[PDB]
């Protein structure tokens, strides 16, 4: 979650995970609406084109 | 008593071409996704 | 090839010689300078700094 | 200055013009060899006979070379 | 334990919730310098005159430093 929106880091390289704490590089991240979260529940959600 | 390795240098096909780099950002919502280096 | 979306989004992307400010929606974006502090607030649009 | 930036509000993108290029289209190989400046153990006794520096220092090497000889297949 | 998993059969996907983040948005640089504890050749003769450890050990260094001075441009 970026400010308001949602950042999406697609390559597994740019994100480091330790414990419960992620460190991601924002150099190539995508910025999505918080409505991509509705794609997990319904693939044809009319408020976002999954 | 003797070690031998193969070094591997790069060769360029073309040179002194003009290049450019594209960053893109949301437009409101559009977001260009052909981001990167063009040559 | 473009990536679309039916909702307001806001972010920034730092370029080679500056940055890009996507300021949209109820979000609050600005640009500070080390010496002068905040020197510009952003209205809704795509500005380049 | 060559490098510049153009900003397009139309697309909300930024170009960085002004780079000269090199596109790799092949490889150039070269076979480098190197020889070992070998030490011959000096036979005679030192302060402590239980210490064979020259021998251990070769086996330190020998064993490294061996461990590499197992990587080629 | 904070982190958990949810599975959605609707999409046949699984989320992993419960992560706190740090998103890198810039760089912080620092210039570290370091100095060489230099050795001065000690003039006198050893057990074997044909052996100058100190000189060769410097030329081992000097020449390494030189090979790096050739990479910056």
């Amino acid at each position: 979650d970026n400010a308001g929106s949602v950042s999406f880091f697609p390559q597994a390289e740019t994100c480091k995970v330790q414990s419960n704490r992620v460190f991601c590089d924002t150099m190539n991240s995508l910025t999505l609406p918080s409505e991509v979260n509705l794609c997990n529940v319904d693939i044809f959600n009319p408020k976002y084109d999954c | 008593e003797v070690l031998a390795y193969v070094v591997q240098l790069p060769l360029y096909g073309v040179i002194d071409t003009p290049c450019w780099k594209l960053h893109t950002s949301p437009l409101c919502c559009l977001t260009r996704t052909d981001r990167g280096w063009y040559c | 090839k473009i990536m679309t979306s039916k909702t307001d989004v806001s972010s920034s992307v730092i370029t080679s010689l500056g940055a890009i400010v996507s300021c949209y929606g109820k979000t609050k974006c600005t640009a500070s300078n080390k010496n002068r502090g905040i020197i510009k607030t952003f209205s809704n649009g795509c500005d380049y700094v | 200055q060559n490098i510049t930036e153009e900003f397009y509000q139309s697309t909300c993108s930024a170009v960085s013009k002004g780079y000269l290029s090199a596109l790799r289209t092949g490889w150039y190989t070269s076979v480098i060899t190197i020889e070992l400046s070998n030490i011959k153990e000096n036979k005679c006794n030192g302060t402590d006979a239980k210490v064979k520096l020259i021998k251990q220092e070769l086996d330190k090497y020998k064993n490294a070379v061996t461990e590499l000889q197992l990587l080629m297949q």
